[PDB]
């Protein structure tokens, strides 16, 4: 479960992407684009999500 | 592919004095799950 | 089997690697 | 009537034929006038079991056929009387298991008297071990497995003891068809023990890796069998030629063939059990080109592996809960 | 004999003696000579033990009153004569401890207590107007007698253990353990004794006496249970905890230099981490020893068990100081073999592979290799290893759930809602299937065990033991269990197995066969 | 395409728009990406390099800096301009699992 909050406000979880049933081990936004988030998991497949 | 030590084993839901206190919540808000204990008593117990 | 001493050369080798 | 030595003191007079008659006379004494005869009854059942135990391996180079007929008649009368009485005999069999384990606890191999073989045989007679659990034949089965891979096979006395232990365990699984993993290791051990004389297959770690049978076998077709004569095998494996070695080898090879055709076809890892046995039997047939039974076993296990399917597993396909 | 002994004892303890003291003092040389002549010639006298006890009591009274404490004027022969008789009694006790054919239970087992009580009372009774406990010369002579006292074959017991010398076993019972200072002074005199050349060429030989002296978890440096004192004034012996540990370190390594036999090799490897490794100032000195014990590749056929014993000390050494053994999981993959399930040490290894395979930085192919090789090994195995292999496979599949394609491949499922082309393709691929698992691969990641499947556990589901078969049924059951308490499943043996079988929970009644095997009982009757 | 770091990789970062650095096993390798090709490899550790990160243009004698954290206690800094040579390091009180800089 990728969960993206806003920084400097731990109480407002902005959206909870439900990725693979396997553990998701790396989550990072794009460094050029702003609205895509790349999550790889223990499912041997990474995913690009539009937020 | 190299050995990395695991820092202790997560033990799920605990029995404590006729209470099944859950191992997924924090310790103070877990100790207040027993009948007859408040939040001040809980964090006092954890402090001492 | 060993017959030399108990040395410290694995320590030294992966000090110098 | 008898209290584990009273039958010895009573009927320690004649040799073989009168013993069954004195047993039948004690049986006629108890159960005819049995108005209270239960403890004496179950006692002399236990005494008859212990009596064939301390009779089965004493001195069998006196009248062998008289021994054979009196022990066969003794086993027939034992089973026929103990059909009505299980709940007093099985306690004594349990205590015999518990005491021969303590025999093995001290002595390395030589507390295994050769009446234990026929002990396993007669409890395999008076019960079929088709079932999963049973009170007396499962401790016998873990004892037989403990002796199949807890004793050190360097004497051919021990190897023949193991051959008849595989005999007893295959007659155990003739109807229940379970998988004893230890008889696989026993076959693996002794079938390469007879040609180790070690630079070809690494990991069995045999106990007697110098013995084995040479490259000048006589190719006689009238060679012997099981030889249910453990008293004779105890002498034979000290005054041993190669002939009893080849007899024990053909015994264990035919029981291997029998257990392949009866048990291991019904196991999903059959193609994983018959790689190393196939290796050593290929070593046989290209070491000698003499025994036709390794080529027969090679051909039939090649047919079994070629005409089974051996696909992956689907064990975790569960029906959905509602 | 006994008459002259008791009369001489009454004369020696009567009031005083000079010429009778000389006679009853030179009589001890005759008692020592008579025991040394009857050594393996009579072996049952007990007058020798009475003579040792009587000369002990006589020299004890002589060291009470007329010892060689000091002098004032012209008493320059009394002190020399009294110390000469005491030194001759001590030398006879040392020869009595050194010279014994076997466990005769008198000539050494009482001479040890004689020299011990002599030095224990001779802590005092010198010129020492302070807080000494100086036995050092008598103690050095005691231990050089104790190591020269070679019996027949009880040293280096070729089955197992250390040494079955009866007086050395009694020493490590009650003359080594129950205090603090005498073991420390023993280590100090040992590590002075191992430095002159002739004594060190004799002392690197009989190491098993020292193994029996050390492997007991009851040292003064071990803080688990500590001791009391019997000596009057101990001279800063318990203070220098650094000196005890450094002495323990250097005599351990210096006699680990000398004539390693395989039995005591395995003995020190088994006690290497729980007994001696906290009593080292620098335990990195043993790192070369146990890394070569770990990658020991010898031609000896029983030299395949020693990596499994070096693993515990080597992993505790890595964990305490993070040093590296390269190709660690490759070597741990080649260490599992059909010997490892039939070996005596399974639980000691599997409770370490619990830690080694719970690492969060290793691969699904690696865990797949480690469980597929373990299953092909476990198909020919005792139930002692079955009941510790299959919950281990359970916990590893539960921690790496990608490894459940070895138990359940969904490509080989025929559901009723399928295309005819789909069931055609299914039949062609299950005919053109062959598993790629290769047992001769050395590399766990390069073993194709994920691409293979796991048939050995399904075959193991039909086992002769009901408890074992119902334990293997869990791989057709679902996976609602989280873990299995491997240290509760580990050490099930044949003996404890049939023990619990005879002492099981309920008790059904046995049944009988309607089969009628009348003539042919087996196929062997 | 695919770049065959032989060990199981633990991290991959991008230094230039062209070259990327992958750590895994005892070394790290750098790969030119326009030519699909390895050009440096530094194996100056004892255990597996767990993580990397990279700095550019900050106030430093080093114009760029790649630091690497390696499960044996060590974190080291490598200078990408003279052939990824190591320039400084820290030793820590246990196996270092992750690292970063400002």
């Amino acid at each position: 479960l990728v969960s993206v909050y806003d920084s400097y406000n731990p109480r407002t979880i902005l959206l909870s992407i439900n990725a693979s049933t396997h553990p998701t081990h790396v989550t990072k936004f794009h460094t050029q684009d702003n609205k895509i988030l790349a999550t790889a998991s223990d499912d041997r497949v990474t995913r690009l999500w539009d937020i | 592919s190299l050995v990395v030590q695991e820092q202790g084993s997560f033990q799920h839901i605990l029995r404590l004095l006729n209470t099944n206190v859950d191992g997924n919540i924090k310790i103070v808000y877990a100790l207040t799950t027993i009948k007859g204990v408040g939040r001040r008593y809980s964090n006092l117990v954890c402090k001492k | 089997t060993a017959t030399t001493t108990g040395t410290v050369t694995v320590i030294l080798s992966q000090a110098l690697q | 009537r008898t209290h584990d030595a009273l039958l010895d003191q009573v009927k320690k007079l004649d040799l073989d034929d009168h013993p069954k008659i004195v047993k039948n006379i004690i049986k006629a004494y108890q159960p005819k006038l049995a108005e209270g005869n239960k403890e004496k009854l179950g006692k002399f059942t236990a005494v008859l079991l212990r009596h064939i135990i301390f009779l089965s391996n004493q001195n069998y180079l006196k009248n062998v056929q008289s021994f054979k007929r009196t022990q066969n008649a003794l086993i027939s009368i034992l089973k026929s009387l103990s059909e009505k009485y299980n709940r007093e005999l099985s306690e004594e069999c349990r205590d015999y298991i518990n005491e021969m384990q303590a025999r093995y606890k001290k002595n390395h191999f030589d507390a295994l008297s050769n009446g234990d073989l026929v002990f396993f045989s007669i409890i395999g007679i008076l019960f079929s071990t088709s079932d999963q659990y049973h009170l007396v034949i499962t401790p016998a089965l873990i004892l037989m497995s403990q002796f199949l891979e807890q004793i050190k096979f360097n004497s051919l006395k021990r190897i023949a003891f193991g051959a008849v232990l595989v005999r007893i365990v295959s007659q155990y699984q003739r109807i229940s068809k379970r998988y004893i993993p230890e008889v696989v290791y026993f076959f693996q051990k002794i079938l390469l023990t007879f040609i180790v004389e070690p630079l070809d297959f690494e990991n069995i770690r045999l106990d007697s890796y110098e013995l084995g049978l040479p490259l000048d076998v006589d190719f006689t077709k009238k060679r012997s069998t099981i030889i249910p004569l453990h008293t004779l095998s105890t002498m034979d494996t000290e005054a041993h030629p190669v002939d009893q070695c080849v007899s024990v080898l053909l015994n264990v090879m035919e029981s291997l063939d029998a257990t392949i055709s009866t048990v291991w076809k019904s196991l999903p890892a059959f193609n994983e059990i018959i790689l190393p046995i196939q290796q050593l039997l290929s070593a046989y047939t290209s070491k000698y080109s003499d025994f036709e039974k390794p080529r027969n076993i090679l051909n039939k296990v090649e047919k079994l592996t070629k005409f089974t399917e051996h696909i992956p597993l689907a064990l975790q396909n569960h029906k959905p809960v509602s | 004999d006994i008459a002259k002994r008791l009369t001489a004892a009454g004369d020696r303890k009567q009031y005083n003696s000079i010429i009778k003291l000389i006679n009853e003092l030179v009589i001890p040389e005759n008692v020592t000579q008579l025991e040394e002549d009857e050594t393996e010639k009579n072996l049952r006298f007990l007058v020798m033990s009475l003579f040792q006890i009587f000369r002990k009591l006589f020299s004890r009274g002589d060291l009470t009153l007329p010892s060689s404490k000091k002098s004032t004027l012209e008493k320059e022969q009394f002190v020399n004569w009294c110390r000469k008789v005491y030194e001759a009694f001590k030398t006879k006790l040392l020869a009595i401890i050194s010279d014994i054919p076997f466990e005769t239970s008198l000539g050494l087992d009482s001479l040890d207590v004689y020299l011990q009580l002599a030095e224990l009372e001779s802590t005092h009774f010198a010129s020492e107007k302070g807080a000494p406990f100086f036995p050092n010369k008598t103690f050095r002579k005691l231990i050089i007698a104790l190591w020269s006292s070679n019996m027949g074959e009880i040293e280096d017991v070729k089955s197992s253990g250390a040494s079955e010398n009866l007086i050395i076993v009694e020493f490590t019972e009650k003359y080594y353990t129950k205090f603090a200072d005498i073991q420390y002074y023993f280590q100090s005199e040992f590590n002075q004794l191992l430095e002159d050349p002739a004594y060190q060429d004799l002392l690197l030989k009989n190491v098993g006496k020292w193994l029996a002296l050390v492997n007991h978890d009851k040292h003064c440096s071990s803080v688990d249970a500590d001791l009391e004192i019997f000596v009057p004034n101990p001279p800063q012996a318990i203070e220098n905890e650094s000196k005890f540990k450094s002495n323990f370190e250097k005599n351990w390594l210096s006699l680990l230099n000398g004539q390693l036999s395989l039995q005591q090799y395995k003995s020190i490897l088994l006690i290497l981490h729980k007994r001696i490794i906290p009593h080292f100032h620098t335990p990195t000195k043993l790192m070369d020893f146990l890394t070569d014990s770990y990658n020991l590749q010898s031609s000896n056929k029983n030299a395949g068990v020693v990596p499994i014993l070096a693993l515990n000390g080597l992993f505790e050494l890595m964990k305490r100081f993070n040093l590296e053994y390269p190709n660690f999981y490759m070597k741990l993959y080649q260490i599992i073999n059909p010997d490892l399930m039939h070996v005596k040490y399974r639980a000691r290894f599997f409770r370490l592979m619990d830690v080694f395979l719970s690492s969060t930085h290793l691969s699904a192919h690696l865990v797949a290799s480690f469980i597929k090789k373990l299953a092909r090994l476990t198909l020919e195995s005792p139930p002692s290893a079955i009941v510790t292999v299959i919950p281990f496979i359970y916990n590893l599949i539960r921690k790496h759930p990608n490894c459940m394609i070895m138990l359940h491949n969904p490509a080989f499922i025929s559901n009723p809602f399928q295309t005819p082309d789909q069931v055609a393709n299914l039949k062609t691929l299950k005919e053109n299937y062959v598993d790629p698992f290769d047992v001769h691969e050395s590399d766990p990641e390069l073993t194709h065990a994920l691409d293979s499947s796991l048939w050995e556990l399904a075959s193991l589901m039909e086992h002769y033991h009901p408890n074992v078969a119902t334990l293997a049924k869990i791989f057709a059951q679902p996976f609602k269990k989280l873990s299995y308490n491997m240290e509760d499943f580990l050490d099930w043996n044949y003996d404890s197995l049939l023990n619990a079988e005879s002492s099981r929970k309920l008790k059904t009644l046995p049944t009988l066969e309607f089969e009628a095997f009348t003539n042919v009982f087996d196929n062997e009757d | 395409y695919s770049l065959n770091h032989d060990q199981p990789v633990e991290n991959v970062i991008a230094v230039s728009p062209t070259q990327i650095v992958s750590c895994g096993g005892n070394n790290f390798k750098v790969w030119d990406l326009t030519s699909n090709k390895k050009l440096y490899e530094r194996g100056n550790f004892n255990k597996a390099v767990t993580c990397l990160d990279y700095v550019e243009n900050f106030d430093s004698p080093m114009q760029s800096a790649l630091i690497a954290s390696s499960l044996d206690g060590h974190v080291k800094v490598f200078d990408p301009l003279d052939n990824f040579q190591v320039k400084f390091g820290w030793k820590f009180s246990g196996p270092v699992l992750s690292c970063a800089v400002s």
